[PDB]
């Protein structure tokens, strides 16, 4: 049976970023905005399962779970074409309509007032599927609600399939524009932690990253949060493009995660794809030259993943998985590779075999790529949690001076203490002890407390 | 020519000068035509354009979502011993497994030749050992899908799904590995032994998916549509054979199914069972840590709860066994970690050895499966024929 | 028309008379490191992959015939392999034969040449003894732009040790005209190579290929082309051959020399560094003078004694400012 | 790859030169104002990437970046066809718009303000470079903006790449004309002393030499200062062009200027080009021969510096490489050198190798030759020390009278002192020494 993923919808951000994540899976898998297979849709070669749920012979329902503290979204996902995508009885929206305030803790109190419906609605899609892989959580990490509500979820997800992998597409904020929401360290490091503790594989997408590019290549002076946040949604459906196409291998989401996720508790993945260029830029028939695209992934500039500088870990892969999109051949993504390997792009365990695994698959004859080849990496790499690191000790910054905290003291996880932001800045060391054990031979005992206390004296 | 066209299309489907050359032309144009209509009958006949595709996407794995979902419902039966497995239910599972993926959109004349065969059942077989997808061929279409061809064909569906089988037991293991991470946060002592049960396990479904990848891409899909674009330009029905004939060697000989590259599936049946044997160990090593996961929450969830009602959290009695039971945890989950680090020791050298002797076959797919396993190089640190095999034979060539 | 016999020639001149300059920029840029390993060393791989990108990085990838081109690694360098064909009869043959094999690995910028596969019937215009031409022609290419590249090289890591220690500037000055004067002659021998021998001859070709009237004629105006290329480049007269071996591999040596240097100064006894370093320039200044002397001398008396005008242009070329007409006369 | 060339474009004169050189390098790849390759650029043996960078996958964005102290300028760069051209992170607005106030020492300051922006850009250019070679710094010598700010663009492109070759075309004050920016000699002196210590060759465009090859051989009898800023750029294409046109020999920008450059002090170089014209003189496409071109490059009323007659002082060229393109005849090329050789139009230099590198290129479809044959000539010429020279004279004229300082005093690098204008003068001096000893055989002790 496919390995079918349950896709969690949090806050205002999240919930939107979901949606948009479900409209292009349906899109690339040929599933009307209604939840209808077109007529046109005839090449039954897509993985509509891995992604999408059937509730009928006919009609793929996305299995996903929207829960907002502020109604304006959910409303506006139910006014959406996709309104039809989602059970409605898997949406739930605040009657309060106030949202969290920018505030995580108020998030994560949210998410407990809709664990009944988030968690009904996981369960529903888990027992339509023959062979349920988990539950893939939708969430922003730059506002209040979409962050706790996706730790919320995570959290849930993991202790109702303990024997399920649970893959997540975590959103990092954008560092260059300044959030309005300044709390949002504090919803970063719970997600992280969310995503490091209760998810299997979390593919990191800097919206960092994705500013820097529109800045440089559209020559747009301010970059919108707007843009960031669909060029992230872009790199995790590209990371998960072998999980929803299925090919020769990693077909499936546990098989799809297995060859990212080297260790348990190191599961801080980083992504990279090359060659970046903008929907917008099609225009322009660039001569690229095949040096050209490596110099340009190796920029900056053109990564569409901002990863921290961590000086204190020699961040090496612990697993990677390729996710290719288009025309591959796996003789090919094989040498692409060893290219990298003679490039030295990823170092991998010394103590046991791994690799790149290499899915090839047909691409979707429905979707135009603006690029004539594409490819997505996701790999296990300990300098993404540079990112996590630094927006834990952010987090614990602002809640030594009390900042935005009016609005956490409203919700019952802040209201005595701030001990759920401890908690998260806890799982976020633990994540970043993992990935440098996960350069070690000794990432056989990564993620035991001897190694976490090692890797913090 | 002509009289064998018409022989199989009924069975299966100047002259007072230079006499020599006045029917030589006619001959030749009139063999070609009746070569021709023989072509057409068959394939109109028998769908042997419909059989190649059918054959595409069950036996040489081109219906990737149908062999995922084969592989992934064979994995819970697949690692029993295949004595208790019945033909009837593993085509049953198959259909499931079909209704449940992208397979169900495939046509009803496709889906009917997409079956599950169970080979004869023996006592410690895997699922692995005796699951193939087949292909019907008959009539005209079985001139060129032989019982060679079809056997081969077979071969390579039954190679890929067990390599499939076994990367996904090993994911499934991985998963639960991971997933019980969150469970074991609040037993960290016990996460260790997770972590290395995910190691083995992912290095195990690093391998075997590879494999798989190579089979059923390099040289099952591709020999498939080869076969299926010479079917189409096929100028006569013994054309249409021949080119159908060498697609199947070549895709039997790329996926190892081939009579010549049998030690080459050797080595890599080898490398398959060690990675479903690091499976198994990671499956039973991360199945502990969970357990003892679950139980030191569930002490620690009566130890809460009592608090809460103001009696003794726990008993002197009651908080030994709970200390011993924790100890206990502990001192295993070094020994399960030394234990699958073992496990993936073994399945890592029988892969860099298989992986050594692909890159050493004369089959390309088998190069790419050499070159998929070490993309990050860890077999080509271990095996020195991945590295060799590309860089030798060019520079000769170069030479004149 | 079948046989596309001008769209090969134009592919060869794109390929194995280095017209395609981009090409070669993107060829080398991606497989210097590789080429530089000794021979053994070498993964042919990456030379392919270099091949195959450098072709899908040029304009060539417009040429329908680009997968006609091939990478090919001599089993000589080029100079060694013109000296043994000239001292064929020649009472160097003797001395060749004698001459121990240098255990110089050689590497792959000696051995880099293309090759050219023409399909039957154009096999028979485009024999192997056109593209062994075809092949000298490129590895005599590949090797200026070798020389070139390292004078630069050379000029890029003077000028960063001119930023980092402003007192050092005094003792790089020396170092920076004889990498000009190296450069100066490198790009000159080029410029005569590509575009007085190579460029001419293939004009010539294709305005005889034009004009011939039988597969036979085309086929003599491609020998005659190549023998032209080969004149003009100076590759047949085997002291001038000798004496540019000799110039380039000490400019080589003066470009290594230089990097190494400006290496050190950069990580960075060391007055004395620095006046070994100077020394060292001073000596590759002599040896490159003296070279440079005897090939303009050998070009005189070529041109006075043999009636090779062309000679002439070569002298010209390498003292069109008169650098070297006071030295000739001495 | 190619060698790649980040432009830094400083002030209002100097960002205008830019925009006109991305312009021109655009027209003659085959890159549209929007960074659009465009469909008649069909002869892909341009180097593209010379001039452009890539910024995504598919848009080439020209290695530009505008740094200006007042904010019309960088605002005309952004309202500018070459907005599209230039990163947006590689455009530094000064927040003030006050400009240098004519003062150099306040451009350089301002350059020092907007030094990460500026280094930033480089950086990014580079990393957008497969084989970056370096920076050519476009600006005007006689304002206040473009001079200070092109020499701080000048050395920050020093250091953010500071293992690749930087080439620049440093257009330098006239020195014979009364600037009306009083302190124009000063930052002329900026401009010399930046081009001596961070450029391996410095092409010298005196604005006076533009209006002069305008009169004589373009026909304008009122060069505008638009006209200006297009030979200056015109003047850096021609120096630039054997980085952007790939060919034989002298493919990088370190490779270009190593034959040009014997010493790293001798690195002041003359241009000159023919056959030159005003855009609007394409009508009457002379018959240039060899001869004529050969003898207008050599000739100073169409040649891109603006060297006194010097009777008493035989000035020459340290070398000099013309790239021909079109129907030559060999005659007509031995006639040329013989007339050449008789006026002797050219002095070349005695003391080091030096020659006329040609490669054969085919030219680019996309740009209009407004001549059936024509060439450029790169050259480093002593005669360009008489403009470095005179700059130098007229600058320590000004710091001696404290000219136009009162403008530097507003900025940090003037408020005490004017003693950046000194060593400016004194650099440009030296510089000046150096290139007139290139022209003798002296050159190899020059600076000893």
């Amino acid at each position: 049976m496919p390995r079918e993923i349950i896709t969690l919808q949090l806050g205002q951000c999240g919930n939107q970023i979901g949606f948009e994540f479900w409209k292009q899976l349906c899109a690339e898998h040929g599933i009307s905005p209604e939840g209808i297979v077109e007529e046109f849709a005839t090449e039954g070669t897509d993985r509509k399962d891995v992604f999408f749920y059937q509730a009928d012979d006919e009609h793929y329902i996305p299995r996903a779970v929207l829960l907002d503290l502020e109604p304006r979204v959910i409303h506006s996902i139910l006014n959406s074409p996709y309104a039809k995508l989602y059970n409605p009885e898997n949406i739930y929206l605040s009657e309060h309509g106030g949202g969290a305030g920018n505030n995580w803790a108020s998030g994560f109190s949210q998410g407990e007032k809709i664990h009944e419906d988030i968690f009904d609605i996981i369960d529903r899609e888990a027992d339509g599927s023959d062979s349920l892989e988990g539950f893939v959580l939708c969430h922003s990490i730059a506002g209040g609600t979409g962050s706790g509500l996706g730790s919320y979820l995570l959290e849930r997800l993991n202790d109702r399939y303990p024997k399920k992998l649970v893959q997540t597409y975590s959103v990092f904020p954008n560092q260059d524009e300044m959030s309005d929401v300044v709390v949002q360290p504090y919803n970063s490091l719970l997600t992280l932690k969310r995503l490091t503790q209760n998810a299997d594989c979390v593919v990191v997408l800097d919206n960092t990253a994705l500013n820097r590019i529109a800045t440089d290549r559209l020559h747009i002076q301010n970059p919108s949060f707007s843009q960031i946040n669909q060029l992230v949604s872009t790199i995790m459906s590209a990371s998960t493009t072998t999980l929803r196409y299925p090919g020769y291998m990693n077909n499936d989401l546990i098989g799809l995660i297995a060859s990212l996720i080297p260790t348990p508790r190191l599961h801080f993945l980083m992504t990279g794809y090359t060659p970046l260029t903008t929907d917008q830029s099609v225009a322009s028939v660039r001569k690229t030259t095949v040096l050209d695209v490596m110099r340009r992934l190796l920029q900056p500039k053109n990564v569409m993943v901002s990863t921290g500088r961590d000086r204190q870990t020699n961040h090496c892969y612990i697993a990677i998985l390729n996710i290719i999109q288009g025309e591959v051949d796996p003789t090919q993504v094989h040498k692409s590779l060893q290219r990298i390997r003679e490039r030295k792009l990823a170092n991998f365990i010394p103590w046991g075999p791994a690799s790149i695994q290499v899915a090839l698959s047909r691409k979707s004859p429905y979707l135009p790529s603006a690029h004539r080849v594409s490819g997505l990496m996701m790999a296990n790499h300990t300098s993404i949690s540079s990112l996590f690191e630094r927006t834990c000790r952010q987090y614990d910054k602002l809640r030594k001076r009390e900042a935005f905290l009016e609005q956490f003291r409203k919700e019952d996880m802040f209201k005595d203490n701030f001990d759920e932001m401890d908690t998260s800045r806890e799982i976020v060391q633990q994540l970043i002890d993992e990935y440098h054990a996960a350069t070690r031979p000794d990432y056989i005992s990564w993620g035991t407390q001897e190694q976490e206390n090692l890797y913090f004296q | 020519l002509i009289g064998k066209s018409i022989n199989f299309l009924h069975q299966v489907c100047d002259l007072f000068t230079d006499l020599e050359n006045a029917f030589q032309g006619k001959i030749d144009a009139a063999y070609f035509e009746t070569s021709k209509y023989l072509l057409d009958v068959l394939n109109k006949k028998y769908s042997l354009l419909d059989h190649m595709q059918a054959m595409r996407r069950y036996l040489l794995l081109g219906q990737g979502d149908f062999i995922r979902h084969l592989m992934d419902l064979l994995k819970p039966e697949l690692v029993r011993p295949a004595t208790t497995l019945y033909q009837h239910n593993l085509t049953g599972i198959l259909e499931t497994a079909v209704r449940a993926t992208n397979a169900q959109f495939d046509s009803p004349e496709i889906l009917r030749r997409l079956d599950v065969r169970l080979l004869e059942v023996s006592p410690g077989d895997t699922g692995w050992d005796v699951f193939s997808l087949d292909y019907h061929v008959d009539g005209p279409i079985a001139t060129v899908f032989t019982r060679e061809c079809m056997s081969h064909y077979l071969r390579v569906f039954n190679f890929l799904w067990r390599a499939k089988r076994m990367e996904y037991i090993l994911t499934d293991i991985r998963k639960g590995h991971m997933c019980n991470a969150k469970l074991l946060r609040n037993m960290p002592e016990f996460s260790g032994v997770l972590h290395q049960c995910h190691i083995l396990a992912s290095e195990m479904v690093h391998f075997i998916h590879q494999m798989q990848y190579y089979i059923t891409f390099e040289v099952l899909e591709c020999s498939w549509d080869e076969l299926w674009n010479k079917v189409q330009q096929a100028q006569d029905l013994d054309h249409i054979i021949a080119a159908h004939e060498v697609f199947l060697d070549t895709i039997i000989s790329r996926c190892l199914l081939d009579s010549d590259s049998r030690a080459l599936l050797n080595q890599l049946r080898a490398v398959f069972d060690q990675i479903i044997e690091l499976q198994n160990a990671q499956d039973a090593i991360y199945r502990a840590a969970l357990e003892e996961l679950q139980r030191r929450l569930q002490f620690e969830e009566k130890k809460k709860q009592r608090e809460i009602e103001g009696q003794w959290g726990v008993t002197a009695a009651e908080e030994e066994e709970e200390n011993k039971r924790i100890g206990e945890f502990k001192e295993s989950i070094p020994k399960m970690c030394s234990q699958l680090r073992i496990l993936t020791h073994f399945y890592q050298g029988i892969v860099q050895q298989f992986l050594v002797l692909l890159t050493t076959s004369s089959d390309e797919s088998l190069r790419f499966l050499s070159f998929r396993l070490d993309f990050n190089e860890h077999y080509k640190a271990r095996e020195p024929r991945l590295r060799v095999s590309l860089g030798t034979r060019g520079r000769r060539s170069s030479h004149t | 028309e079948e046989k596309e016999l001008v769209a090969h020639l134009r592919s060869i001149k794109r390929y194995f008379l280095m017209d395609q300059g981009d090409f070669f920029v993107h060829f080398m840029d991606l497989a210097e490191e590789e080429l530089r390993k000794p021979v053994e060393d070498i993964t042919p791989p990456r030379l392919e992959a270099l091949l195959e990108l450098a072709l899908r990085m040029s304009t060539a990838n417009t040429d329908p015939f680009k997968d006609d081109l091939k990478i090919d690694l001599m089993p000589h360098d080029l100079i060694t392999q013109l000296l043994r064909v000239l001292a064929i009869e020649t009472k160097q043959e003797k001395a060749m034969a004698h001459a121990d094999p240098t255990e110089l690995a050689l590497s792959g910028l000696e051995a880099f040449s293309f090759d050219y596969i023409v399909k039957w019937p154009l096999s028979l215009i485009i024999n192997r003894k056109a593209l062994t031409r075809y092949q000298m022609l490129f590895r005599h290419m590949f090797y200026c732009k070798h020389v070139e590249r390292q004078l630069c090289s050379v000029w890029i890591s003077n000028k960063t040790a001119k930023q980092h220690s402003l007192h050092s500037a005094q003792w790089f000055a020396g170092a920076f005209t004889l990498r000009q004067r190296m450069l100066n002659f490198v790009q000159n021998i080029q410029y005569y190579m590509m575009f007085e021998v190579m460029e001419p001859t293939w004009h010539i070709l294709e305005k005889n290929l034009k004009s011939a009237s039988n597969i036979d004629d085309v086929l003599g105006h491609h020998t005659g082309f190549l023998d032209t290329c080969l004149k003009d480049c100076m590759l047949t007269n085997p002291e001038l051959l000798k004496v540019f071996s000799k110039l380039m591999s000490v400019c080589v040596m003066f470009t290594n020399c230089m990097q190494k240097f400006t290496q050190s100064m950069k990580l960075d006894d060391t007055v004395q560094l620095v006046s070994g370093f100077e020394a060292t320039i001073n000596k590759f200044d002599k040896n490159f003078s003296a070279h440079l002397l005897d090939l303009l001398a050998r070009l005189s008396i070529y041109s006075t004694s043999d009636c090779e005008h062309g000679m002439a242009s070569v002298i010209s070329r390498l003292d069109f400012n008169g650098f070297y007409t006071e030295r000739l006369e001495r």
